[PDB]
């Protein structure tokens, strides 16, 4: 029958690894890197645009960095495809939470319930896992600021400042070295963008192979605002810390 | 080789293997008699053991008033297999008030057999069948195999050595067909019938099994002391 | 729906798939699980090549099921949560029905069931988790400690450990925990869970977790400088 | 691969054949049936000194008149006891009647095979059932993972089984008390276990149609155990 | 739930010494309407049992071609489906009954009253009798509707027990019976004078009657009844 | 029917009369309202005869799988709750049952619990239940102290009963008396009301309503 | 609409020895003012020494009786022919009328036969599933009339010793066969005189450890 | 079940339950306490049909505690509420409806205030400064109306709902066997057991 032709995606190797998980997480490697950086009165997100064309539409685009909600974003490395299913899927749970309890959902459970999905694909169904590691950013009035990774496995853990996609280990040495506790938004803006400087396989890093995004209490008195930067808003950021 | 992983692959010279190895499990079960004459229908299996503390494996069902078998081969298909006859027989009792024809319950078990041998997942019955019946046509006898293939016979055998027993039936078989109105004798045939199966053990008291149904006797299943005389 | 039966006899007897599982138990954190005469207290490993972490918001390693008992586990993070939830939802449900809160030894045989469960259902694969349920049976002081694993095993134990480096502690707490005389107070049993981590670990600094259990739904965490004073106290004696 | 429901050429189920080998894996246990009652004993086998002993059930309860013990992959054996004591009572709210020993082994046997591509694979686990009723008395069976089950007079199972069996076609006869029965239980198990043979490590218990089914206390089983010593060094 | 429409009135019959008669008219009303004039009511199964229907014949119709199918499926890898294996009304009662039966527990009833009338292979005279909620009985005599009402007083002038049948012949049976439907053409509203009747006979088997007529009828004394107590004109 | 069932001081005290009508025809005089679900346990029957007997024997039968389970006896709030889980299922249906589920256990001490088809499940010292509850009420208020005797605690549920036997007419036949312990249940005996009326009525100089 | 239920009236009597039991019953089958046959027996022989009567709604009785006659059937396959006791049967009878509970059986059951200490059992059943074992039961059309009669006859209610002031009651023994019998015919033909759908035959069906034989008698045919 | 009533105070919300528990002619009980705690700071009484009462109290405690053992933090009344609301609002086109009608006391700690819901069992939710279920409210809200002040305390609440009690007690045609008061404020929940 159709035994014949079944990978099993969802076994063991001898060692105890679950191969299709372990393969995925070797195709998100080749993915653009994509940083997260939590600072007190704030979070940045930065992300890599994987090897840009000069003829793509840079302004209407949307490739690493999504809105889940007006308090919570994510970025995305590896396939776009499945990483938008998850999205749809992480929105409704939103507004499904805010439709029972009348409050906006805390991250922590969004990030749960979207790695608890990812890791019903690791155990049962027989298909493959979705090749998406996810960098969560976001608010709530429990823990404040908040910043969550969850990978192919289903596991999710919390950080100060992480980097996911290409060149982690070296983008992680970076990070480890100049992240301290008491730093600011405009100074994780810089670090973020020095990281991924240093880490990228291109030339020199522009303003048309990034995307870019803040969660800030900057907005007037006790709210949280979200801006996922413009092209021009990059191109500037960029020249004001001397990168370009 | 490469065309016995599952039942619903054919081989390239047209066999089913799968089906041919549930066959051999029949062969390596304990050996049972089946024979009839005009009035009566017999049959006598040999039981086996696992060792002298454990029972003796029983070999013979009964289905209804009327009609009963022998296994030889995985006792679970049997059970499985006489629980489906016991149903069919029962319900042509309550539907049409009517005793289930040996020749239909033979056709039921060929068409159930069957179903397993052609789908994917599923596995052939790892079991032969004897089945023994008094119906209005009179006595019958029919051998089924897993494969498939019902047949209706004077007198057969199968499982182990049972050659021995199937060769005997077939010089004998003018004698013992015309053993009408003696029950006694009849069973004597049979029992002679399965002794020459037998390699180096002799029927024992708890070793042997016989059953009888006829024109005025139900479907009984003779053991213990009860087949002392036969001895 | 997906039927494939994974776990499955080979030749010699085993089930590959369960003995798999088993392994990647063996991958995980350490967690080690010591009952006293008065309390239960789970230890756990947390590796230090993760630095820039948020411990605020990060799962910790141990779980309350219900008020009374706690879960702490070795193996698959992801694995863990599924078996948590599950154990959390028939804890609420043992409320409702039998208006009594479950035994350890229940809350135990349960998540033992699912994870055995798992070992002969067509379309999954076992958990790759190994867990030690620990707490107090209501209105009850006796200290209980259980581990569980992917095989569906389940078991009662004076110490225990699971994990990484397990065979090693193991070896620790066989010839230090006395069976005729356990730890008799809550500092006693914390500082031979630290003294047995210390073994494997590392530094114990943000490397050891404790979390003690105490009768009548008594359960609390210890903070890095609480368990840093035992850190530095057992290094002292050490040097003699 | 291939199928979970294949016949080998030799014209037996793979699975059914490898689950065996789980078996002969298993810790010991041994019953033997008498005219004063039936008597199960198991060896706990603890895998550390740790592990506290008592808390490892592998005699159990099925009804008052229906004991078991097992041997083999544990935990595959919840599912066949939680179906066996629902049967036992169920025939009893059916039939306001206990249920025969023979027909709850069957129930159980029925489990066995509903595997293959129902479960996924067979049962890694054999069991003793032992029991009485008022038709066939005092009985002992023997339910594999194939669906077949025997009756025996003694039985062993478990990694020391072809040992303890040969002992036991010695020792047994029609004739033996309970004491008898409990003593050479413990005899046995005591040749077959690896570690020695106490009361943490091992234990017994019994079915009796007045007391019905008993597991026995390590100060009871202990007793015995001192008493068994004492006859093997008087002669 | 159902409510008849077209439909039969009356099917009478009882047992003789060496078989049963049957008899039904060929009517098929639409209320007081009577519509259908050519309907047989009398559906021979084999050459041995008669299945006599009233009530909804729509009904009807979906009971012949269960009948018909019967035939076709016992006659299936049957080699003695015209011996030994041959349909017995015995069997073809028992399913009705159970169909009529199943029908009613689901609350959707085939709205008929039957009567199974036949000889067994061993000689034995068959009659029972099922209807709509799955009530069977048997007795010497047995009909339905109006003929409960008024054949099965006559028809139990000639055997009123067990002990009568032997002493009954098949002239005399005939002859009740025809006088029966005689009765019931008087006073029944929804019955016709045009009748089919069967004899099933151990010996000469089976006998099918069509387009029997009533006659020999009493109307003469008619022409003396004048108005309705009073008037003499 | 007419049951009752108080606490007090010597443990708990059951009692029931023993009559089934259909209607106004008196189909029985001597059934058994009170089912023994194990040597601690009781449950006392009002209501649709069936529904109540099936059920109540179905409960004793979860009762059993429980200690199989659990290696313990079920205690009298969990046994009395798979009973009211059970009958609120089916609530709407038209199942008819008024029961009081009585026992003793370590943990809860003599313990009862009405439960009723339309899913009340209420804890409580003193229940009476059925066409006769009023007439039972009256008798066994008026009476009622927490330190009565072991047997004047007895009579009093008896004579609850014979009361209610008297007035109601959907009651009578005879008394059935329970008394349970720390020990377990204890039965204290049939009392046909046909005898224990006239010997009530000398001995006491009760019921002065009837000609004597 | 469309009505399920009939009554095809009758009665039936069941009564208790000590090493026997009887249960009898009339032979009319009626619907309305009509009779469908004056003799259809209702009184069932569903072997290992139990006879059984199903009286109300004849289809619901015979679908009844046809079950538990079954039940029987797999009782002995799937239990080593082990002979069905009378309080098993009666338990399981239960539980085939509970399972029409919310579309019942319109049925009043009797069944009778030997206890396993070898003595006479009789027990009756409501239309969805209440039974109790007595002595004593009619049911049926005609049971409000024979019922207190053998309250009086055969356990002796309100008769007290003559000269004991109504003090000593008349002590409870057991009955013949030859005098259950008597009470059995004095008890169908006062039933007939009285009850329009109760007469034409009587079959009565007793059962000892031998096994079960019948007896016949006519009953008056208005 | 009949008589609910709550009152929200300056730091405090008080609510007072019926004791009595009738079926037919006859008071089964009178020492019924008509409520659940949900959460340490979150009350829930309840009222209406038999049965389907306390089912309800129940599984929305199930729920609510099962929530706070997951997220090891306590829900909000305002949270509690909207998830009592919407099982409600499910319920009345369900097959069968729960009918129950509740009163929501709580006081959020982040807010540091007393919060009362009425919910009735059609899912109609609204906050009040005191609230009534039944035939209560048609003595208790006009007397409220006329007695209430948003800044009185937990004691000048007590005497404003023993008010409540002695005019009901007076014009009520059926014998409630009193109330059972409990007080839900920045401490938790605890009973008055002398009223
Ligand atoms: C007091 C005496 C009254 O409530 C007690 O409560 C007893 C309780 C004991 C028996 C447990 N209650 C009854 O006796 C109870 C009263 C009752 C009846 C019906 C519904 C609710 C309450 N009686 C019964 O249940 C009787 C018991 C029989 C007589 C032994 N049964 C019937 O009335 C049966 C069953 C009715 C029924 C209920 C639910 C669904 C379907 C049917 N009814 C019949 O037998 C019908 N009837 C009998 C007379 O002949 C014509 C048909």
């Amino acid at each position: 029958g159709s035994r014949r032709y079944d990978s099993r995606t969802t076994i063991f190797s001898p060692e105890g690894r679950l191969y299709q998980v372990e393969y995925a997480l070797e195709s998100i490697s080749h993915a653009g890197t994509a940083i997260g950086i939590m600072a007190s009165d704030g979070i940045v997100l930065a992300a890599e645009r994987k090897v840009t064309s000069t003829l793509l539409e840079q302004d209407t685009s949307t490739e690493k960095l999504y809105k889940l909600n007006d308090k919570i974003a994510v970025a995305v490395a590896g396939l776009t495809a499945d990483a938008e299913i998850l999205i749809n899927t992480a929105r409704i749970h939103a507004q499904n939470y805010l439709k029972t309890y009348n409050e906006d959902i805390p991250v922590e459970i969004l990030v749960r319930r979207l790695s608890d999905i990812k890791q019903g694909y690791t155990q049962h169904g027989g298909l493959r896992p979705f090749g998406v590691s996810f960098i969560y950013a976001g608010y709530d009035d429990r823990y404040g600021y908040q910043l969550y990774t969850s990978n192919p496995s289903g596991n999710y853990t919390g950080w100060k400042a992480i980097s996911v996609g290409a060149n982690t280990s070296a983008a992680q040495t970076l990070l480890q070295m100049d992240y301290k506790d008491d730093m600011k938004v405009d100074d994780a803006i810089e670090l973020a963008l020095k990281t991924l400087s240093k880490t990228t396989d291109s030339s020199a890093l522009t303003y048309d192979r990034l995307e870019f995004a803040t969660i800030r209490k900057g907005a007037n008195d006790g709210e949280v605002y979200q801006k996922i930067f413009k092209p021009q808003e990059i191109k500037d950021i960029l020249v004001k810390t001397g990168i370009t | 080789n490469n065309y016995d992983g599952d039942t619903v692959t054919f081989s390239p010279t047209g066999r089913l293997f799968q089906v041919e190895y549930a066959l051999e499990a029949i062969k390596q079960g304990s050996v049972t008699v089946g024979l009839r004459s005009n009035t009566h229908a017999v049959l006598v299996a040999l039981k086996r053991n696992a060792d002298e503390l454990s029972s003796y494996q029983k070999k013979i069902i009964k289905c209804d008033e009327h009609m009963g078998l022998s296994l030889a081969g995985l006792a679970p298909d049997a059970r499985v297999l006489s629980n489906y006859l016991r149903q069919q027989c029962n319900y042509s009792s309550l539907v049409f008030n009517r005793k289930l024809a040996v020749e239909r319950a033979g056709h039921l078990l060929c068409d159930k057999a069957q179903k397993n041998t052609q789908s994917y997942g599923g596995r052939p019955y790892g079991v032969g069948l004897l089945i023994i019946g008094y119906d209005k046509s009179g006595a019958h006898l029919l051998e089924f195999q897993p494969s498939g293939n019902v047949t209706e016979l004077y007198g057969t055998a199968i499982g182990a050595r049972s050659q021995g027993a199937k060769t005997y039936l077939e010089r004998t078989l003018d004698t013992f067909i015309k053993i009408d109105g003696n029950p006694d004798e009849l069973i004597k045939a049979g029992v002679e019938a399965i002794s020459q199966s037998l390699r180096d053990e002799s029927l024992t008291v708890d070793n042997l099994s016989i059953a009888i149904v006829g024109k005025d006797t139900p479907f009984t299943i003779y053991d213990g002391e009860a087949v002392a005389k036969y001895i | 729906g997906y039927d494939r039966a994974l776990s499955i006899f080979s030749p010699d007897g085993h089930i590959f798939q369960v003995e798999y599982a088993l392994e990647a138990v063996k991958r995980g954190t350490c967690a080690v699980g010591v009952k006293g005469k008065n309390c239960v207290v789970l230890g756990c490993e947390r590796r230090s090549t993760l630095k820039l972490q948020d411990t605020r918001i990060t799962p910790s390693k141990v779980s309350k099921i219900d008020s009374h008992v706690v879960l702490s586990f070795s193996g698959l993070n992801a694995d863990s949560r599924i078996l948590i939830e599950k154990a959390r939802v028939e804890a609420q449900s043992h409320r409702l029905t039998l208006e009594d809160p479950v035994t350890v030894e229940y809350l135990t045989r349960y998540v033992a069931g699912v994870q055995q469960r798992y070992t002969q259902s067509g379309g999954v694969r076992p958990f790759g988790v190994s867990t030690l349920i620990a707490g107090f049976d209501p209105r009850d002081d006796e200290p209980k400690l259980y581990q569980t694993e992917p095989s569906g095993i389940y078991s009662s134990w004076s110490a225990q450990t699971i994990g990484r480096n397990s065979k090693t502690v193991r070896e620790f707490l066989e010839k230090n925990y006395d069976r005729k005389e356990p730890p008799a107070t809550v500092e006693e049993c914390v500082k031979l869970t630290v003294r047995s981590l210390l073994e494997v670990v590392q530094t114990g600094a943000k490397n050891i977790e404790i979390t003690v259990v105490k009768p009548d739904s008594d359960i609390v965490a210890l903070s890095s400088e609480e368990i840093n004073q035992y850190v530095t106290q057992i290094e002292q004696e050490k040097q003699e | 691969d291939r199928g979970v429901s294949t016949f080998s050429p030799e014209g037996r189920l793979f699975q059914v054949e490898y689950s065996l080998e789980a078996i002969k894996l298993g810790s010991t246990a041994i019953g033997i049936a008498t005219k004063e009652g039936v008597v199960l004993g198991v060896e706990k086998r603890a895998t550390s000194p740790l592990l506290e002993s008592d808390s490892i059930e592998k005699i159990v309860e099925i009804d008052r008149h229906i004991g078991c013990a097992m041997s083999g992959l544990t935990a595959d054996a919840r599912s066949m006891i939680e179906h066996a004591r629902t049967a036992a009572v169920t025939h009893n709210l059916y039939y306001d009647e206990d249920i025969n020993v023979e027909s709850l082994t069957q129930s159980v046997c029925d489990l066995a095979l509903r595997f293959g591509e129902l479960m996924s694979r067979p049962f890694g686990v054999a069991l003793l059932i032992a029991g009485h009723d008022a038709d066939d008395g005092y009985q002992l069976f023997h339910a594999e993972p194939s669906g077949t089950f025997y009756r025996y007079n003694a039985k062993a199972i478990g990694s020391g089984s072809e040992g303890a069996q040969a002992e036991l076609l010695n020792e047994w006869h029609s004739s033996l008390t309970l004491k008898e029965a409990e003593l050479l239980v413990l005899k046995i198990l005591k040749q077959v276990m690896e570690e020695k043979l106490d009361e943490n490590n091992a234990q017994l218990s019994c079915i009796t149609k007045q007391d019905g089914f008993k597991i026995y206390d390590n100060e009871k089983t202990a007793e015995l155990i001192k008493e068994l010593k004492e006859k093997e060094a008087a002669e | 739930t159902q409510q008849p429409i077209v439909t039969g009135t009356s099917v009478i019959s009882m047992k003789y010494d060496n078989g049963v008669i049957i008899a039904a008219d060929n009517l098929g009303s639409y209320g007081s309407l009577l519509r259908f004039n050519g309907v047989e009511r009398l559906i021979p199964v084999g050459d041995n049992t008669v299945v006599g229907i009233s009530g909804d014949i729509s009904d009807m119709q979906h009971i012949e071609r269960l009948l018909k199918d019967l035939v076709t499926e016992n006659a299936y890898d049957n080699p003695l489906a015209d011996a030994e294996e041959a349909l017995e009304p015995s069997y073809i009662f028992e399913y009705l009954a159970t169909v009529m039966y199943q029908r009613r527990s689901k609350m959707n009833p085939l709205w008929n009253a039957i009567i199974v009338a036949g000889v067994q292979s061993n000689g034995d005279q068959f009659l029972r009798y099922v209807n709509l909620l799955g009530v069977t009985y048997s007795s010497p005599t047995l009909a339905t509707g109006f003929g409960a009402h008024m054949a099965n007083p006559l028809l139990r002038k000639v055997v009123d027990r067990e002990s009568d049948i032997p002493k009954t012949t098949v002239q005399v049976a005939e002859e009740a019976i025809v006088n029966a439907m005689r009765v019931l053409y008087y006073r029944d509203a929804r019955s016709s004078r045009n009748f089919s009747l069967a004899i099933i006979d151990k010996n000469t088997g089976l006998t099918f009657k069509k387009n029997l007529q009533v006659e020999n009828m009493k109307w003469d004394f008619a022409k003396d009844i004048k108005g309705y107590g009073t008037q003499k004109i | 029917s007419t049951t009752l069932a108080f606490r007090f001081q010597g443990g708990i005290i059951v009692a029931v009369d023993s009559r089934a009508t259909a209607g106004n025809w008196v189909a029985s005089q001597t059934v058994k309202k009170v089912i023994e679900i194990n040597p601690f346990l009781l449950g006392t029957m009002a209501g649709g005869a069936a529904d109540c007997q099936f059920w109540e024997t179905w409960l004793g039968s979860q009762c059993r799988l429980h200690e199989l389970r659990e290696k313990e006896r079920i205690s009298v709030a969990a046994a009395s709750k798979i009973l009211s889980n059970l009958v609120y299922q089916y609530k709407g249906a038209g199942l008819s049952m008024g029961t009081m589920i009585c026992g003793y256990t370590r943990k809860e001490g003599p313990t009862i619990y009405y439960v009723d088809s339309d899913g009340t499940r209420l804890k409580g010292d003193i229940f009476c239940v059925g066409s006769g509850q009023t007439f039972a009420y009256g008798v066994l208020d008026s009476n009622y102290k927490w330190d009565l005797s072991v047997e004047d605690a007895l009579y009093l549920g008896k004579r609850s009963i014979l009361a209610a036997a008297h007035r109601d007419a959907y009651s009578g036949g005879s008394v059935n008396l329970y008394h349970v312990t720390e020990d377990g249940w204890i039965y204290h005996g049939n009392h046909d009301v046909g005898e224990l009326f006239w010997k009530v009525k000398e001995e006491e100089g009760s019921f002065n309503n009837v000609i004597g | 609409q469309f009505n399920p239920y009939g009554d095809n009236g009758g009665t039936i009597l069941g009564i208790a020895g000590e090493d026997f039991a009887v249960l009898a019953g009339d032979t009319r089958n009626i619907t309305d003012y009509s009779i469908n046959s004056r003799y259809e027996p209702k009184v069932f022989d569903c072997g290992d020494n139990i006879v059984m009567s199903a009286n109300g709604f004849a289809a619901d009785g015979d679908a009844l009786v046809k079950r538990f006659k079954n039940s029987v059937k797999w009782y002995h396959f799937d239990h080593n022919d082990k002979k069905l006791s009378i309080n098993s049967a009666a338990r399981n009878i239960q539980h085939l009328l509970y399972g029409k509970r919310f579309f019942p059986y319109y049925v009043h059951t009797i069944i009778a036969g030997l206890d396993e200490d070898g003595k006479g059992a009789v027990y009756s059943f409501d239309p969805v599933g209440s039974y109790e074992r007595e002595q004593c039961r009619a049911g049926g059309a005609a049971a409000s009339l024979i019922m207190p009669f053998l309250d009086n006859q055969v356990n002796f209610k309100n008769q007290y010793e003559p000269g004991t002031n109504g003090k000593v009651k008349k002590p409870l023994k057991y009955l013949s066969v030859e005098e259950v019998i008597k009470l059995v015919r004095d008890s169908f033909t006062s039933a007939t005189e009285r009850h329009i759908q109760v007469g034409d035959g009587l079959e009565i069906l007793i059962v000892t450890k031998d096994g079960v034989r019948k007896e016949f008698y006519e009953l008056k045919r208005d | 079940m009949d008589i609910i009533l709550g009152i929200r105070v300056q730091d405090s919300v008080i609510l007072a339950s019926s004791k009595a528990v009738t079926r037919g002619i006859s008071v089964l009980k009178d020492s019924d306490d008509k409520t659940r705690q949900l959460s340490p700071h979150t009350l829930m009484s309840f009222a209406g049909e038999a049965g389907d009462t306390v089912q309800f109290a129940e599984y929305i405690q199930a729920n609510i505690q099962l929530y706070s053992i997951r997220e090891d933090y306590e829900l909000s009344p305002q949270a509690v509420s909207s998830f009592v609301r919407q099982e409600l609002a499910k319920s009345i086109r369900s097959r069968r409806p729960y009918q129950v009608n509740v009163l929501i006391g709580g006081y959020d700690k982040k807010k540091n205030k007393p919060e009362l819901y009425q919910i009735d069992y059609l899912g109609t939710k609204v906050e009040l400064p005191y609230g009534a279920h039944g035939y209560s409210g048609f003595y208790t809200f006009s007397l409220l109306d006329h007695h209430y002040r948003p800044d009185m305390t937990t004691e000048e609440g007590l005497d404003l709902l023993k008010l409540c009690v002695q005019e009901l007690e007076k014009r009520m045609p059926m014998d409630f066997k009193g109330v059972i008061v409990k007080i839900v404020d920045k401490d938790g929940i605890r009973q008055v057991d002398d009223f």
